[PDB]
RNA sequence: AAAUUGAAGAGUUUGAUCAUGGCUCAGAUUGAACGCUGGCGGCAGGCCUAACACAUGCAAGUCGAACGGUAACAGGAAGAAGCUUGCUUCUUUGCUGACGAGUGGCGGACGGGUGAGUAAUGUCUGGGAAACUGCCUGAUGGAGGGGGAUAACUACUGGAAACGGUAGCUAAUACCGCAUAACGUCGCAAGACCAAAGAGGGGGACCUUCGGGCCUCUUGCCAUCGGAUGUGCCCAGAUGGGAUUAGCUAGUAGGUGGGGUAACGGCUCACCUAGGCGACGAUCCCUAGCUGGUCUGAGAGGAUGACCAGCCACACUGGAACUGAGACACGGUCCAGACUCCUACGGGAGGCAGCAGUGGGGAAUAUUGCACAAUGGGCGCAAGCCUGAUGCAGCCAUGCCGCGUGUAUGAAGAAGGCCUUCGGGUUGUAAAGUACUUUCAGCGGGGAGGAAGGGAGUAAAGUUAAUACCUUUGCUCAUUGACGUUACCCGCAGAAGAAGCACCGGCUAACUCCGUGCCAGCAGCCGCGGUAAUACGGAGGGUGCAAGCGUUAAUCGGAAUUACUGGGCGUAAAGCGCACGCAGGCGGUUUGUUAAGUCAGAUGUGAAAUCCCCGGGCUCAACCUGGGAACUGCAUCUGAUACUGG
């Protein structure tokens, strides 16, 4: 149920960094992150159409760690939704609590922050919420509780969050190791580098 | 029958049977004796045994083995053919 | 109260019976053309004035035979 | 509890004894008929009891492999071991039959003696062996091949 | 005759009770006459729980419908509620 | 506030083209199966085939507060004794807590199963009038005085069994007279006529035949008029196909009268009239349970009727009625048929389309489980008893949803494999190493809720002669969970026990080498295979899914490819060889009228569930749930009169 292989591969076949990794290292350190995995990785894609939007919807898929049915269903879900399908695919996927808690800067990775929430180590409101994928509404609370809060991953996890651009939206003290999801993200707040009509042009056809 | 009421069911229904067929009988040999004198032309026989016949359709209605309705038609009828002759 | 059909007298053979038709315009489920259907009603015309042709109010009542559960109101027009 | 007799498996739906008709439990001592399983096992074998019975469906269906697997090899080999498209000799004329007995260790034990009596001149096979009765397949299948 | 009782929806260990009158005869989930109550046993109490309308309940009892163990139990505990 | 605010195209005829036209693909969906693989959980689903046949258990009882009663077990007792003098065992007696068999009452018409039959004594929508209706309910009165029986039992006797035969004998809320009898039935009226039953709980003077009287309350019984629920009946529209089926019909259509039903009715019979149905599809033939809804589709449609709910029909096959408020009875009766079982050979017995289970058929569909704790049904004043309804548990990846099978760091980037122009590229931060976490599975510890009630006491009110009893409502005490090792919470051990399947020529995301050589083989469509095959088969690499993945089957979609919305007929499939013409469709222009079509409004109905919208509850989700909106439909009334019809 949750991809397990090699990750930086993922990252090589959809042309960017997915932030797989902490992020301590240039990522072009750690592999040739320019090029596709395989023997025919310098073989370039002459690329359909349908091979573009392909793709996209992996690599935003690759980036939250979803398969394949359950972000089929977001796709439902942000269609039924009011307003624009597009946009409301990515507030589902960026209101995923193990999302929520790498965003906090609690897991160097969603990959880290998720096993934190599976192993009860992250409360919502002070309550142990222990499913990755658990919907955080505006005004939430979520926390590392108080015996998983002198783990040394959540302290380095912090550090390198202080070091990436800061999200508007989530109040972090790291002191408590708490912090607060004030509202769901607008578009604006979230990488534009992200094709999501792409994705809403795959599920339609 | 199987089950043990079954068969208790069975003998009762058998011996109510024999009952409502007597008292049955009875009845529509009275209620035969009033069409019998309406088809001689005798309008005091025929009175007559519709005045022996009225007490018992009205008694076997209240006592089930007849519906109230049946036994009122069979003192409507009778009574309008008898007194159409005399 | 006094619900109520109107029609024409296509057969006034029978004793105290009469035959009538009620026709009406409907739409088509499917192929939206506007057309004629035709109800033909046993009633009862006790007396037996209605004559064929005739155009008579008629209404519904108890069951008076084994196809008759309709009675006659009154004749409209007549003998065209 | 669930029992497994050889490619067979399933539960125990009821247990009898001899002439008594259930019994409660069942010693190492005294046999007891066995009832409930899929279908009729081998005329004997080897029967081990297992804690769950899903842990013994992928068991059963692998002695299955085996035994088909076998069945092919043998009908592969018999065919091809005459090395020529025909009998060298005028013995090709035969005579099929078809069982069926109710009893599974008859079926294998006296089809042995039935092969006993195989000639050269005449040659006799069975086919179609059944655990028991008789069925519209079976009736089917002597009608395709003249057979007793 | 008439009875008013507790028909069982919900889900499995999730017991959720519609109070209905309906003939008695018919199946506990089946063909009622009217629906008018409902009954939570595992509402949180936070908010809500027991929802009778007490005036139709009434009414039915009033033309001799029965009622349950169960919904007479309900009806005195909602009457001491409010 | 919101609540249908939604719609894609690709490959393939040709050397190439445009058109025509079929085939094929991408999508959703499934009660699925098979092949490979397979960790946990929540919720759901599970004989689609043979309405084939079924061993065994269980699925309908209950009331001693109707009745004679004791045979079991349980005490109790004058009196027998265990006697070691208060502990007792048996002989006895229904004295009573209870209770086998019997009469009696209520239930066995519900609940549960199936879809054979049925194109209509069906269903759906909407209306009618001639009716009955147990239990529950409001109203008003009865509940008087008698009689003959009978099962049980006793004696004698026949049977292998099933089950009988004689004569005794006895009870009742069993059964029948007699009285009483109207706001009941018949009758214009005068009049005439019809019923019943007791049983318990407690008790003050009072007293006897010590049974009770009598006092009191509960409950059952009878009558009549109502309510509520259920059911019967009637009309209209709609609800499959076929003309390689065009005529059908003697109870037939109607009328009169008698009979009949709970009730209208050719329901039935006699007589009379000669009708009734039919091209707006009768008759005949084929098929089929209908609906809410389900799947698909932007919609209009198309397909469909498991699971849930409503109606109908059936209960081995054909027929029949008896009992009853209700049946022509799912575990009743009778006859006939098919079939099976028992037998001591003479005779008997049974009907899983209830729940498990078996054989058979099949590609294929589960345990001969636990519990009445909860909801609900039957009986009972109750306690309670019964309940394969139901609640639960087992089995199966069948589906939906959730989670795991680790996280982070880790380079000249090892070995091995693979490709290579031998420079190197790749597998690949992948592995090893380094720290780190412990969900789930394992193991110990603790522990909600589903529980409302019911039981003893107590107190107050209504009762009443009464503080009894009864009933209601408060109080305390001790109690009731099949699931269950529950949900959930804490602790321990270690990455430890948890990854496979299909694909990579175009459609279509993913390319190379070796083997083979028109072979072996692939193939949804085009089309691959004779020496460079990205198409066969293996490998390395890659793509897509993931506890599943593929293949097959199946509906709708794309298919504007049955075209109502929404197509065509010169040469592509398609104008009858031509004309006349009945039925039918359509019909110039003006006025008046009508108001069926059409339009408007109002009212009722359109079950609930489902779908949709906004909320609520399970850690989330599936799932459960509140309210709404929607049910685009039907019907009645009242209007409007331009258009269509008269």
């Amino acid at each position: 149920a949750r991809y397990l292989g090699p990750k930086l591969k993922l990252s090589r076949r959809e042309g960017t960094d997915l932030f797989l990794k902490s992020g301590v290292r240039a990522i072009d350190t750690k592999c040739k992150i320019e090029q596709a995995p395989g023997q025919h990785g310098a073989r370039k894609p002459r690329l359909s159409d349908y091979g573009v939007q392909l793709r996209e919807k992996q690599k935003v898929r690759r980036i939250y760690g979803v398969l394949e049915r359950q972000f089929r269903n977001y796709y439902k879900e942000a269609a039924r939704l009011k307003g624009n399908t597009g946009e409301n695919l990515l507030a589902l996927l960026e209101g995923r609590l193990d999302n929520v808690v790498y965003r906090m800067g609690f897991g160097a990775t969603r990959a880290e922050a998720r096993q934190l929430v599976s192993h009860k180590a992250i409360m919502v409101n002070g309550r142990v919420v222990n499913i990755a994928s658990y919907q955080v509404s505006p005004n939430d609370v979520v926390s590392i509780r108080e015996k998983a809060k002198k783990q040394s991953r959540v302290k380095a996890a912090l550090e390198l969050a202080e070091q990436r651009e800061k999200p508007t939206w989530l109040e972090v003290d790291a002191g408590k190791m708490e912090g607060t999801f004030k509202r769901k993200p607008e578009r604006s707040d979230l990488s534009a580098d992200i094709n999501e009509h792409l994705i809403v042009e795959l599920y339609s056809k | 029958a199987n089950i043990k009421s079954a068969k208790k069911r069975a003998i009762q229904s058998e011996k109510a049977r024999k009952h409502n067929a007597s008292r049955r009988s009875m009845m529509r040999t009275f209620i035969k004796k009033v069409y019998a004198a309406i088809e001689a032309g005798d309008k005091a026989a025929a009175q007559k045994a519709f005045n022996e016949m009225q007490p018992i359709v009205d008694r076997q209605a209240a006592k089930g083995l007849i519906h109230k309705n049946k036994a009122a038609r069979h003192k409507a009828n009778l009574t309008a053919q008898i007194n159409k002759l005399a | 109260k006094i619900r109520t059909l109107q029609g024409r007298v296509v057969s006034d053979k029978m004793e105290k019976s009469i035959v009538v038709a009620i026709e009406r315009f409907v739409k088509h489920p499917i192929y939206g053309k506007f057309i004629k259907r035709t109800t033909k009603l046993h009633v009862h015309d006790e007396n037996n004035e209605c004559g064929i042709g005739d155009v008579v109010e008629i209404r519904e009542c108890r069951p008076l035979s084994k196809t008759k559960s309709w009675t006659l109101v009154r004749v409209v027009e007549k003998a065209v | 509890d669930i029992v497994l007799c050889g490619f067979e498996y399933g539960r125990v739906r009821a247990m009898r004894n001899e002439l008594g008709q259930e019994v409660l439990e069942a010693g190492p001592s005294i046999p007891v008929e066995i009832l409930g399983l899929s279908g009729v096992p081998a005329a004997g074998d080897e029967v081990t009891v297992v804690r769950d019975e899903k842990k013994a469906r992928e068991v059963a269906l692998y002695r299955q492999g085996k035994f088909r697997e076998v069945k092919l090899a043998r009908q592969q080999k018999s065919k091809l071991e005459n090395m020529f498209a025909n009998m060298t000799e005028g013995e090709v004329h035969e005579v099929n039959i078809v069982l069926k007995a109710d009893v599974q260790g008859s079926v294998e034990a006296i089809s042995d003696s039935l092969l006993k009596l195989s000639t050269d001149e005449v040659k006799v096979k069975i086919i179609g062996s059944g655990v028991g009765g008789i069925t519209e397949t079976d009736a089917t299948l002597a009608a395709a091949s003249n057979a007793i | 005759m008439v009875t008013i009782r507790l028909a069982r929806h919900g889900a499995k260990k999730r017991p959720f009770y519609q109070v209905v009158v309906a003939d008695s005869r018919n199946a506990r989930n089946g063909r009622f006459i009217e629906r008018v109550g409902f009954f939570n046993p595992i509402a949180s109490e936070k908010e809500e729980g027991t929802r009778l309308d007490l005036d139709r309940i009434a009414h039915w009892v009033g033309q001799g419908a029965t009622i349950s163990d169960r919904v007479a139990a309900l009806i005195k505990e909602v009457n001491k509620a409010a």
